[PDB]
């Protein structure tokens, strides 16, 4: 739904 | 008649914060300094505080039991709505009762009400925001307390764009389970006397302060000029 930066931290 | 699965969980949180939250705030020198001289002059300094917050945050959900079970999407929505209310609750271990204020073990990382409205915040938040600060202050929560709030905060199934609510409420109920179990086996009268009840309504308490954070989030964040000054993670978190 258009957040990498919270996808990539989460990751 | 604590279990040792909720001993274990409560380890884990226990763990997990203390990764997530240095006491020396040693990493605040990297923020943009503080302006107290001036309008929104606190605000890039609050701005990375909040965005700086926001990372730590996320750290500590990832720990969480069957946090990582829920889908990527599930996992996003439950940190977006939630992160404004941990940095809330997280920020109770820097407040102080005597000073009504964030003490941070320094004066420039001393917060207050006026550093706060100088970030473009009305006493619309900060009044109610002080209060709650004040009123979880009260409670004199054991720390396996404070970090299970916490998780229980983010894994809330009724958060706006959850799709498997039965699965988050599952994750959910072991950690209140867990939290009721807690306060009933280690937690000493009188202070435990509707302990359970008080955090629960801490969290609702949470909602409206959230509530209002996104409004005057929103209106700061409308213009340009200010949303320049935020970071790219508290613009993805709290909007665009
Ligand atoms: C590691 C910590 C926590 O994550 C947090 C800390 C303080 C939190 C504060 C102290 C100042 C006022 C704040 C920042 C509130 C305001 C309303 C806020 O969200 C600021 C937004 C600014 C945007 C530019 C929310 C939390 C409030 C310091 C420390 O214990």
């Amino acid at each position: 739904k258009n957040h990498p930066m919270l996808m990539n931290l989460l990751k | 008649k604590l279990s040792e699965e909720q001993q274990h969980i409560i380890a884990i949180l226990l763990d997990a914060h203390h990764k997530t939250y240095d006491p020396t705030y040693a990493d605040f020198r990297d923020f943009r300094p503080p302006v107290r001289m001036s309008p929104l002059s606190m605000l890039p300094h609050l701005a990375d505080l909040v965005s700086y917050s926001i990372q730590k945050v996320i750290g500590f959900a990832k720990m969480i039991p069957g946090f990582r079970d829920l889908t990527s999407d599930d996992q996003i929505v439950l940190l977006k709505s939630s992160a404004i209310e941990v940095i809330m609750l997280r920020s109770n271990q820097s407040f102080t009762m005597d000073d009504m204020s964030w003490d941070c073990g320094s004066q420039d990382y001393k917060y207050d009400v006026t550093d706060v409205s100088k970030a473009g915040h009305t006493l619309e938040l900060i009044e109610p925001l002080i209060k709650f600060q004040v009123g979880l202050k009260k409670l004199n929560l054991h720390e396996e307390e404070h970090v299970l709030l916490m998780a229980i905060c983010i894994v809330s199934p009724d958060r706006p764009g959850v799709q498997d609510a039965k699965l988050v409420e599952a994750i959910q109920d072991r950690l209140s389970n867990t939290l009721q179990t807690y306060i009933r086996c280690r937690h000493p009268p009188p202070g435990s006397h509707q302990l359970y009840a008080k955090m629960i309504q801490k969290l609702a308490d949470l909602r409206s302060l959230n509530e209002e954070h996104s409004k005057q989030y929103r209106s700061l964040s409308f213009q340009p000029e200010n949303s320049m000054k935020l970071t790219p993670l508290v613009l993805e978190v709290f909007g665009n």
